[PDB]
C-alpha cells in the first residue's frame, strides 16, 4: 500500500525531482487533517460492534429478500445463518480496511486489499453486488452521524466508502 | 511492551532497527512516567471503580443476578468483584507496557472458551469491560481517560 | 428473565425481604 | 450528461472544446441549481406520480390488467407499477444530466427486446408513460413542465 | 548453489538463513526439541506432538534451530550423528 | 369413449371454461415455474392493489 | 459434489418450501436402487484391474497409438493410460453410488478436454476405450446395474467429446 | 475499477453431510474404490432408506399441527398463527405438500407442562407484527432441516445452522421462548409413532440434537494472522468449515498399523507430485 | 491400533494357527458387550461438552491452579485444558469401542509425561482431571459401561503417571 | 478390521464418528455370529481346500512343479502347498474381521518383492488361490459363498 506521503514521495521520484512546495503543501493538507483523521478511527474502535450491527438491520430492513430463500438462483445472501455468519464478515471488513484507509488518507490500501478480485470472489459465490454497496454506504451515514455538526469530517469519513461505492459498480454510464 | 515488538519485529528479518523503529521506541521512553504516575492513580481507585463497576453491569443484566444465572450466589459474586480486579490489574499493565500484548497474552487470546466452559455468557462480559470502561471516566479527569480509552475498547474489540 | 432473591440482587436483606416485590409485578399479584 | 458527450465530441475529433461547447458547459453550471430543484418535486412525489400513472394507464388500457393481459392479477400489477417507477426514476437522472444519456444507457438501449421477450406490449408501456407526463408536468409550473415533460416524450418517441 | 555467494545486508534477494554449508552437504545432526505452537487458539486447528526429535542436515539445521526459538520453542539436545569435524574435503 | 357422433363444424369455438385435470403432473422438474413478487418488493404489490380494480 | 438426495434436498430447499410429495418420490426411487447400486459397486471393486485389462485389449491394445510414434508408446505413456483409465472406471463407480454425476465434472471432466489437447492425447481412442471399458462393465454387474453404470460412462465420453 | 482479473469458476460451497455422501467421499480421497466394509456403509442407510422417507410426510403432512401446537404454549393473544406464510420464496408453485391446518370455523391438556418456572410468555400484539413474521418462519424451519436431517444421513445439517443461531436471535428473543417452543414439537411428534418400535428413537434423537444444542454456547471465529507484511489477515465463522466433506489429514507417529503408516506415506506421494507415483 | 478382534487375529496369527475355540471364545464376549459400548460412545459425544465442565469444576475449578501462578492462569492456558481434557474423554470413548487400549499409548500416552514435565503442567492434577471425569462418565453411561469406559481412564492415568 | 479403521478414519478428520460409521459397527457386531461360522468352516476344511486347491493349481500350470519349475520336487511342492495354507489361513481372519485390513499387511503388502526374489512366478500362486476359491464357495451357500469367494478375488487382485 501507499498512503498520501509515500504516494506523494512516489509522484516526485517518478520525475525524479525534490519535493517542491506544491509537493509539500499535499503534505501538509494531511498533517492537519492527521490529528482529526484519528479520533475518527478511534471513534470506530470504540462503535465497531455496534455499526456493524445498525448497518445489518438497516440493511434488512430494506432488503428483506437476503434473508428469504435465494430462489432457484443459487445465490449467496443471507439465507441461512451459516450464510449470515459469513455475511456479517464481510461488513466486519468493509469496516475494517476503509478504517486503516481513512488513517492513510488515500485508497491505495482499499483497491490493492480489498477491490482487487473483489468482483472476482462474487461472481463465483453469485454474492449481491448491489446490496452489497448499500450497505457499505449505510455504514458512511452511521459514521457520519457522529460527527455532523460541522463539515470538514464528513468528507475525510466519506473518501473510502465512496471509493467502494464506484469501484464495485458495473459501469451503467 | 512497545520495545520488544520493535525487537521481535526487526528480528524476523535478521536487521537492527530502523530509522523509524528507533522513534518508536524513543518516543516511547520519553512518555514514560507519565504512564507510571497514571497507574499509580488508577491502583488508587480499583476499589473506587469495581464498586461502579458492579452498579451497571447488574442494574443492565438482572438475569446473571437473580436465581438461576451463573452469578446468583454469594461466592459466586464474590470472584465477579475478582474478574474485574483482574482486568483492572490488567489494564495497568497494558497503560505502561504501551500496548495491548499484556492484554492479549493475558485475559484475551481464548477468552470465550474459557467463560463458555464456566457458563458465563460471553456477551455478558463484554458489557461488563464496556461498564468497566465506563465506571473508569468518573475517577478520572478529561486528559488521561482518552489515554486509556483506546486500551479499554480493544478488550471489546479482543472479544467478539 | 427471572430476578431478585437475595441481597445483593436487589439491596434489601432478608427483614427486609417483602420489599423486592415493588418492581416485580408478576409476584406481587400473587402476594396479594 | 451535457458534460460528457461534449467532450467525447471533442474527443473524437482530434481538438479542444469550442466556446460553443465551453458556453454551455458555463451555461449549463450555472443551470445547476434549477436542475435539482425540479428533480426534488418529482423525487418525493413518485407515490402520487406513479400511483396515478398507473391510474390513467389501465383507464386507457384496460386489456393489459384484464384476464389474459401481461399485467394481470396482484402479482404483475405491482410489477406493472414497478417499472413506471424505474422510468419516473431515469427521467429524475436525465433532468440533472441535462440529457438523456442517463436514460439512454438504461431503460431505451434494447427495450423493444426485452419487452417482447417478457410478452409485454411495448406501446402499452409508453401509454404508461404518457399518463406519468400529464401528472408529473401538472405539478410544476409552465417553464419547468417544457423541462420534465421534455424528457418523458423522448421516453415515448423511442419507445416504440 | 550453497548459501555464502555473496549475499549479505542490501543484495537483490532479500536478507535470510545463510548456512555454512557445503555443495550437496552429507552432515546432519540428531536433534530434540519441544515447540509448542503458541497459535492454536485462535487458528483452532487440529493438535499434533510438539515433542519432536529428528535427524535435520547440516545444510539447514542452523535454519530450523534458528526458527524453534522464533517460536519459543527449547532445545533439548542435539548431536551431529553423520560427518566430520575440522574437514577440510569431503562434507559433500 | 371418444364421442365422434356426428357433424363435426370447425368455426365459431365459443366461450365459458371447465379447468380439466392436469397430467402428467408426475414427472419431476426441480425448479419451479417463476413468480414475483419478493420482498424489495411488498411496497409495490400492496401497492398495485390501489389500481387493480381501478 | 451431490449425490441424488443431496440434489433433491438442494431443489427443494432452493424454492425454500419443505419436501412435498414429488420431492420425496425421487428419492423414494432412489432408495429402491439403492441395492443394486452397492453390488453394482461391489463387483467393480473386485474386478478393477481386470475390467481396465479387458479394455485396453478389447480397443486400443494393437492399434498403431500402441507402436511407436503412436500416443502410448513409452511405458511411461502406456502406463499412464492404465492410470488415466482406472480414474473413469473409479469415479464412474462414485457416481453410480451417488446417483448424480455432478461429482464427474466437478472432478474429472472439468479441464480435462483442454488437459488432453495440451498434451496431444487423442479424444477419439480415449472415448472408445471408455466405451469398451462401458461394455466389459455391463458384463459383471448385469443389465440394468450396466445400464446405471453405463449412464456415467457417456457422460464422461460426452463432456470429455 | 480492477485492471486484472482472475476468473471466477464455478464453486459449489458445501452445505452439509448425508450418510449417503462422505463415505462415498473417504474412499475417494484416499484414491481408491471402497472396500466391502464401506461398500457395507453405503448399503444399509439406503436399507434404512423408506423408514427416513416416510418420517418426513409424516412429519411434513401434519406441519402445522406441529408448529401450531407451539403456538398455543408460547404466544398469548388468540391464535396468533396467522404469520405463517409456508412458500417463502415467492413462486408460484411446481407442487406442494399437503398440510391442511385448522377446518372448522388447548383443546385437551392431561399432560401439558412447557414452562419450567415462571417464566413470561411473549405477547404478540405488543410483539409487533415484524418481530412475529419471524417467529412462524423459525418453527416452521425447526420443522425444516429436521425433515431434512431424517431425508438425509446425520443431524450435521441442523448443527451447522443452529449452533450460533441463538446468539444472533438472542437481542429480539426470549430464549426460553425457544427452548419451550422446541420442546413441544418432539412432545407433538411423538404422538405420531407406536413407540419402542424403530421409527420412535430415530426422529427422537434427532429432535434432541437441535434443541440441546440450540442452548450451547456459539463457536468462536477461527482467525488467519499472516506471518509477514504484504499478506492480509482474514477471519471465519467455526460454522462455516464444518459444512460439508472436511477434508481429512494424515499424522505419521511411529508405531501406527503399517497399512496406516503405508497409507499416509502414499497419501503425501499424491500431496507433493499430485499423482501417487508408486501406483502409477 | 488394534481392537479386540485385531488383537484376537494378531495373536491367533503371530503363532500361525487358525482361530481355535479360545481365540473364538473371547471375540463372542466382545460381541455380546458390542451393543452397550455404542450406546455408552453414544450419550458421551452428545454431552461432551458437558462432561469436561463437569470435571474441572469439580476437580480443579476454584484450586490455586486456577488463580494467578498457578498452572492455568492465563486464558490461553485455560482454553488449553479444556482443549487438553478433551483428548482424553474422547480417545478413551476410541478405546471403549475398540475395547483395546492399544490407540491410547499409540496416539495419546507416548511422549505424554515427558511432554508435560516439559511444559511444566501438573501430572497430579491432570490424573484428579480425568478421575473427575471418570466419576461424571459413571453417572451418563450407567455401571457396567462406566466401568468399561473407566477401565481406559486409569489405563491413561497409570501411563501419565 | 472394519472396527479399526473406522475410527482411524474418523481419527485423523478431528472428528468422532458419523451414524454412517456407527451403524456399521453396529451393523458389523450383529452380523459377528455369522462370520464365525462361515469361518468355522474354512477353519477345519483346510485339509480339503489346500490339497484339492493344489489339485488344480497343477493341472493348470504344469510348468510349476515340472522339473525347472519353482516348486519341482518332494521338497518344494510341500512348501507350494505351505502357502496356499497361509492364504487359506488370512482369509479366515479376513472374514472375521470384515475386512482385507489382515490379508493387506500379511501377504500382500510387499507380495511380488519376495515371490520376484523368491523366483517363483507371482502369477502361479494367483492361479493356486483361484483354484482354492472354487473349493472354498462349494462348500457354503450362495449367501456365504459371495463373501468367502470375496476375499480370494480381492487377493487375487493384490497378487498381480
Ligand atoms: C435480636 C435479634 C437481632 C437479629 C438481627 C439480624 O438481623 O440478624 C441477621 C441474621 C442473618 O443475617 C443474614 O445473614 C446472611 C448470611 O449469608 C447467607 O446468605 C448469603 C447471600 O449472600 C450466602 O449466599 C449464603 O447463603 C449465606 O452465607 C446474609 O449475610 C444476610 O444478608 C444477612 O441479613 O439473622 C439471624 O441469624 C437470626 C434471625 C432471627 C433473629 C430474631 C429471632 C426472633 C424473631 C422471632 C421472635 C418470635
Ligand atoms: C403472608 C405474607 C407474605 C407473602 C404473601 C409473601 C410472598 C412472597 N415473598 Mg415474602 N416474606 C414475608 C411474608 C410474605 N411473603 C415475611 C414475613 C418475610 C420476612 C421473613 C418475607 C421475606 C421475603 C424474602 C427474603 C423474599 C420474599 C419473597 C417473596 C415472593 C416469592 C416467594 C418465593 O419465591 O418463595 C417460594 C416459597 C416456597 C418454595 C415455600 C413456601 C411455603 C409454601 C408456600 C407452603 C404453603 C402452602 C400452603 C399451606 C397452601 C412472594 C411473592 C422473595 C422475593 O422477593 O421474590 C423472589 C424473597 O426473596 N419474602
Ligand atoms: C398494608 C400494610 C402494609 C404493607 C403492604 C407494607 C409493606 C411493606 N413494608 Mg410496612 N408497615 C406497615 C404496614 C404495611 N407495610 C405498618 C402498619 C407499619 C408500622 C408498624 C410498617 C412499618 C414498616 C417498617 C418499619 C418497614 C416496613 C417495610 C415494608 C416493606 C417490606 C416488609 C417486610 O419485609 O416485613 C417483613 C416482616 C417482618 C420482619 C415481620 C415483622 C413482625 C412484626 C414485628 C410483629 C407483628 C405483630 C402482629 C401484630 C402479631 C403477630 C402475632 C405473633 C404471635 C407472631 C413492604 C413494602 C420495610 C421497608 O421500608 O421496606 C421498603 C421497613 O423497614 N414497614
Ligand atoms: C478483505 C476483502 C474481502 C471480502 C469482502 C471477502 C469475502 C468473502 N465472502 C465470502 C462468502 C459469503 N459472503 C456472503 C455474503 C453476503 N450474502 C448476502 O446475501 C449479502 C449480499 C452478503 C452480505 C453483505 C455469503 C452468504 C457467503 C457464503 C456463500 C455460501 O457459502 O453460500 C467468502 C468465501 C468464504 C471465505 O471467506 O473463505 C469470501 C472469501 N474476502 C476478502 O478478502
Ligand atoms: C486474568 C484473566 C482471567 C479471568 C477473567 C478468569 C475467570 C474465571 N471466572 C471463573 C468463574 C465465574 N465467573 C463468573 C462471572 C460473572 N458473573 C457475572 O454475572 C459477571 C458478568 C461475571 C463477572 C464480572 C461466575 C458466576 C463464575 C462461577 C460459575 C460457576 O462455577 O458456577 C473461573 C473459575 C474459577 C474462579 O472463579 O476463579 C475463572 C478461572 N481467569 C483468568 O485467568
Ligand atoms: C430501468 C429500465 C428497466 C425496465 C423498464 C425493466 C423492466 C422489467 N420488467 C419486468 C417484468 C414485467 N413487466 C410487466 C409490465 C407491464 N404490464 C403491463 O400490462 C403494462 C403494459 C406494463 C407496465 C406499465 C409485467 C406484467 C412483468 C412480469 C411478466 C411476467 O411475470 O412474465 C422484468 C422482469 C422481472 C424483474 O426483474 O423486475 C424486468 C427486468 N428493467 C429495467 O432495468
Ligand atoms: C543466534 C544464536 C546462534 C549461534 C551463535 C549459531 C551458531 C552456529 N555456528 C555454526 C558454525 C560455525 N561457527 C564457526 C565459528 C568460529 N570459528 C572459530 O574459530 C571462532 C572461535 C568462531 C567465530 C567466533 C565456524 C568456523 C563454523 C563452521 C563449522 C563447520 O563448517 O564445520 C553453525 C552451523 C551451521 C551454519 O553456520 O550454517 C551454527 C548453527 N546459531 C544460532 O542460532
Ligand atoms: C481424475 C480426472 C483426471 C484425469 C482423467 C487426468 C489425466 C491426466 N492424464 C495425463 C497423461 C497421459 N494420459 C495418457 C492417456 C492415453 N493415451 C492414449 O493413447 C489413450 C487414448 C489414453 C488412455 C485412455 C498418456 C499416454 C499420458 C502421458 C502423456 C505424456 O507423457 O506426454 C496427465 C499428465 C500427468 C500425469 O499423468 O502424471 C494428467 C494430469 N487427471 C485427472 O485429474
Ligand atoms: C433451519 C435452521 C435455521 C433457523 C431456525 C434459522 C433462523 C434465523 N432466525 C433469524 C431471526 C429471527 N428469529 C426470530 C424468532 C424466533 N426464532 C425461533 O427459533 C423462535 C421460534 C422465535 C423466538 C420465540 C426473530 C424475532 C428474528 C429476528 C431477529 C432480528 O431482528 O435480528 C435469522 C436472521 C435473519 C432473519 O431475520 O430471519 C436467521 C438466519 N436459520 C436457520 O438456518
Ligand atoms: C492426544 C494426546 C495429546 C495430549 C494429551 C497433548 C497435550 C499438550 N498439552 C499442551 C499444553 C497445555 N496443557 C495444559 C493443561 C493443564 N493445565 C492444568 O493445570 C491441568 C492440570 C491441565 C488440564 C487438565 C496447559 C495449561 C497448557 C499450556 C501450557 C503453556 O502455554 O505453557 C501442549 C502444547 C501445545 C498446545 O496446547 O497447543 C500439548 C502438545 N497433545 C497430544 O497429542
Ligand atoms: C502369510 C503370507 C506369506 C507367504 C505367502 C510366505 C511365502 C514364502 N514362500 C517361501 C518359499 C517357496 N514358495 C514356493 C511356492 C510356489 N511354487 C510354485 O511353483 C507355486 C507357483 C508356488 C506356490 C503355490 C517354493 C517352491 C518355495 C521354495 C523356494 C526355494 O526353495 O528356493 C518362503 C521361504 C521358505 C519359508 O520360510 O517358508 C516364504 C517365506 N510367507 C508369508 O509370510
Amino acid at each position: 500500500m501507499q498512503d498520501i506521503i509515500t504516494s506523494v514521495i512516489n509522484q516526485y521520484d517518478l520525475s525524479g525531482r525534490y519535493l517542491d512546495i506544491k509537493g509539500i503543501n499535499q503534505i501538509n493538507n494531511y498533517f492537519d487533517t492527521g490529528l482529526k483523521r484519528l479520533m475518527i478511527a478511534k471513534l470506530i474502535n470504540k462503535e465497531a460492534t455496534n455499526l456493524i450491527k445498525e448497518a445489518s438491520e438497516l440493511l434488512f430492513i430494506e432488503q428483506p429478500e437476503l434473508l428469504r430463500p435465494c430462489g432457484n438462483a443459487f445465490i449467496g445472501n443471507a439465507y441461512t445463518t451459516r450464510r449470515y455468519a459469513a455475511c456479517i464478515r464481510d461488513i466486519e471488513y468493509y469496516l475494517r480496511y476503509s478504517a486503516y484507509s481513512i488513517i492513510a488518507g488515500n485508497n491505495s490500501i482499499l483497491d490493492e486489499r480489498v477491490l482487487d478480485g473483489l468482483k472476482e470472489t462474487y461472481n463465483s459465490l453469485l454474492v449481491p453486488i448491489g446490496p452489497t454497496i448499500r450497505v457499505i454506504q449505510l455504514l458512511k451515514e452511521i459514521i457520519q452521524k457522529k460527527f455532523s455538526t460541522e463539515n470538514i469530517e464528513n468528507a475525510i469519513i466519506a473518501e473510502p466508502f465512496d471509493y467502494l461505492a464506484i469501484n464495485l459498480s458495473d459501469k451503467n454510464l | 511492551s512497545l520495545v520488544t515488538q520493535v525487537i521481535l519485529s526487526a528480528d524476523d528479518e535478521l536487521r537492527y532497527p530502523t530509522a523509524g523503529e528507533l522513534e518508536t521506541i524513543s518516543s516511547y521512553l520519553k512518555t514514560g512516567e507519565y504512564r507510571i504516575r497514571l497507574i499509580s492513580i488508577l491502583q488508587g481507585k480499583e476499589q473506587e471503580i469495581i464498586r461502579l463497576a458492579s452498579k451497571k453491569i447488574f442494574q443492565l443484566h438482572p438475569e446473571y443476578i437473580a436465581p438461576g444465572g451463573n452469578a446468583s450466589g454469594a461466592r459466586q459474586r464474590a470472584l465477579c468483584l475478582r474478574d474485574y480486579g483482574w482486568y483492572l490489574r490488567l489494564i495497568t499493565y497494558a497503560i505502561l507496557a504501551g500496548d495491548k500484548e499484556p492484554l492479549e497474552k493475558i485475559g484475551i487470546i481464548g477468552v470465550r472458551e474459557m467463560y463458555n466452559s464456566l457458563g458465563v455468557p460471553i456477551i455478558g462480559m463484554i458489557d461488563a469491560i464496556k461498564c468497566l470502561k465506563e465506571a473508569t471516566v468518573e475517577v478520572i479527569s478529561q486528559e488521561e481517560e482518552d489515554f486509556v480509552a483506546p486500551y479499554y475498547d480493544y478488550i471489546i474489540q479482543g472479544m467478539s | 428473565s427471572a430476578a431478585g432473591r437475595d441481597i445483593e440482587s436487589t439491596g434489601f436483606a432478608w427483614w427486609s425481604g417483602n420489599a423486592r416485590l415493588i418492581n416485580v409485578s408478576g409476584k406481587l399479584l400473587g402476594a396479594h | 450528461s451535457i458534460v460528457t458527450k461534449s467532450i467525447v465530441n471533442a474527443d473524437a475529433e482530434a481538438r479542444y472544446l469550442s466556446p460553443g461547447e465551453l458556453d454551455r458547459i458555463k451555461s449549463f453550471v450555472l443551470s445547476g441549481q434549477r436542475r435539482l430543484r425540479i428533480a426534488q418535486t418529482l423525487t418525493e412525489n413518485r407515490e402520487r406520480i406513479v400511483k396515478q400513472g398507473g391510474q390513467q394507464l389501465f383507464q386507457r388500457r384496460p386489456d393489459v390488467v384484464s384476464p389474459g393481459g401481461n399485467a394481470y392479477g396482484e402479482e404483475m400489477t405491482a410489477t406493472c407499477l414497478r417499472d413506471l417507477d424505474y422510468y419516473l426514476r431515469l427521467v429524475t437522472y436525465g433532468i440533472i444530466a441535462g440529457d438523456v444519456t442517463p436514460i439512454e444507457e438504461i431503460g431505451l438501449v434494447g427495450v423493444k427486446e426485452m419487452y417482447s421477450a417478457l410478452g409485454t406490449p411495448i406501446s402499452g408501456v409508453a401509454e404508461g408513460i404518457r399518463c406519468m407526463k400529464d401528472v408529473a408536468c401538472s405539478l410544476l409550473s409552465g417553464e419547468d413542465a417544457a423541462e420534465v415533460g421534455f424528457y418523458f416524450d423522448y421516453t415515448l418517441a423511442a419507445m416504440q | 548453489a550453497y548459501d555464502m555467494d555473496g549475499t549479505g545486508a542490501g543484495s537483490l534477494e532479500p536478507r535470510g538463513i545463510k548456512s555454512s554449508a557445503v555443495e550437496k552437504d552429507s552432515r546432519c545432526f540428531k536433534v530434540t526439541f519441544v515447540l509448542p505452537s503458541q497459535s492454536r487458539l485462535y487458528t483452532f486447528r487440529e493438535l499434533q506432538n510438539v515433542y519432536t526429535t529428528k535427524m535435520v542436515p547440516f545444510s539447514s539445521w542452523y535454519a530450523e534451530q534458528q526458527r524453534i526459538q522464533k517460536m519459543g520453542g527449547k532445545i533439548l539436545k542435539v548431536e551431529l550423528v553423520a560427518g566430520g569435524q575440522m574437514r577440510s574435503v569431503g562434507n559433500q | 369413449a371418444a364421442v365422434g357422433n356426428k357433424s363435426n363444424v370447425d368455426a365459431p369455438s365459443f366461450k365459458g371454461s371447465n379447468m380439466e385435470l392436469a397430467d402428467s403432473g408426475a414427472d419431476y422438474k426441480a425448479f419451479p415455474k417463476r413468480r414475483m413478487p419478493g420482498a424489495n418488493m411488498q411496497g409495490f404489490l400492496d401497492m398495485a392493489k390501489g389500481m387493480k380494480p381501478k | 459434489m451431490q449425490d441424488a438426495i443431496t440434489s433433491v434436498i438442494n431443489a427443494a430447499d432452493v424454492q425454500g418450501k419443505y419436501l412435498d410429495a414429488n420431492s420425496v418420490e425421487k428419492l423414494r426411487g432412489y432408495f429402491q436402487t439403492g441395492e443394486l447400486r452397492v453390488r453394482a459397486a461391489a463387483t467393480i471393486a473386485a474386478n478393477a484391474a481386470t475390467i481396465i485389462k479387458e479394455a485396453v485389449a478389447k480397443s486400443l491394445l494393437y492399434s498403431d497409438i500402441t507402436r511407436p510414434g503412436g500416443n502410448m508408446y513409452t511405458t511411461r505413456r502406456y502406463a499412464a493410460c492404465i492410470r488415466d483409465l482406472d480414474y473413469y472406471l473409479r469415479y464412474a463407480t462414485y457416481g453410480m453410488l451417488a446417483g448424480d454425476p455432478s461429482i464427474l465434472d466437478e472432478r474429472v471432466l472439468n479441464g480435462l478436454k483442454e488437459t488432453y489437447n495440451s498434451l496431444g492425447v487423442p479424444i477419439g481412442a480415449t472415448i472408445q476405450a471408455i466405451q469398451a471399458m462401458k461394455e466389459v462393465t455391463g458384463s459383471l454387474v448385469g443389465s440394468d446395474a450396466g445400464k446405471e453404470m453405463g449412464l456415467y460412462f457417456d457422460y464422461i465420453c460426452s463432456g470429455l467429446s | 475499477v480492477t485492471k486484472a482479473s482472475g476468473g471466477s469458476p464455478v464453486v459449489k460451497p458445501q452445505l452439509y453431510k448425508t450418510a449417503s455422501m462422505l463415505t462415498i467421499a473417504q474412499a475417494e480421497q484416499q484414491d481408491r474404490f471402497l472396500e466391502l466394509g464401506e461398500l457395507n456403509q453405503l448399503v444399509s442407510f439406503l436399507n434404512t432408506g423408506n423408514i427416513r422417507l416416510e418420517i418426513a410426510d409424516l412429519l411434513t403432512k401434519n406441519a402445522n399441527i406441529i408448529v401450531a401446537r407451539a403456538a398455543d404454549r408460547i404466544f398469548v393473544g388468540g391464535s396468533a398463527i396467522s404469520y405463517l406464510e409456508r412458500p417463502q420464496a415467492s413462486i408460484i408453485e411446481a407442487n406442494s405438500a399437503d398440510i391442511a391446518s385448522i377446518r372448522q370455523m388447548t383443546s385437551v391438556f392431561q399432560g401439558n407442562n412447557a414452562t419450567p418456572t415462571g417464566f413470561k410468555p411473549i405477547s404478540v400484539v405488543r410483539y409487533g407484527p415484524s418481530r412475529m413474521k419471524k417467529s412462524l418462519r423459525d418453527l416452521d424451519w425447526f420443522l425444516r432441516y429436521l425433515t431434512y436431517a431424517i431425508v438425509a444421513s446425520d443431524p450435521n445439517i441442523l448443527f451447522v445452522n443452529i449452533r450460533g443461531l441463538r446468539e444472533i436471535i438472542e437481542n429480539a428473543c426470549s430464549s426460553a421462548a425457544t427452548i419451550v417452543a422446541l420442546k413441544e414439537m418432539k412432545k407433538t411428534s411423538l404422538s405420531l409413532f407406536p413407540e419402542n418400535s424403530i421409527q420412535k428413537e430415530i426422529i427422537e434423537e434427532y429432535f434432541n440434537v437441535v434443541v440441546d444444542e440450540f442452548i450451547n454456547p456459539a463457536l468462536t471465529d477461527t482467525i488467519r494472522k499472516r506471518t509477514s507484511n504484504d499478506l492480509q489477515g482474514l477471519r471465519l465463522p467455526q460454522i462455516y468449515a464444518k459444512a460439508g466433506i472436511s477434508r481429512q489429514k494424515f499424522v505419521m507417529k511411529p508405531g501406527l498399523s503399517t497399512d496406516e503408516k503405508q497409507s499416509v506415506i502414499s497419501a503425501c506421494y499424491r500431496q507433493v507430485f499430485e499423482r501417487d507415483i508408486s501406483k502409477a
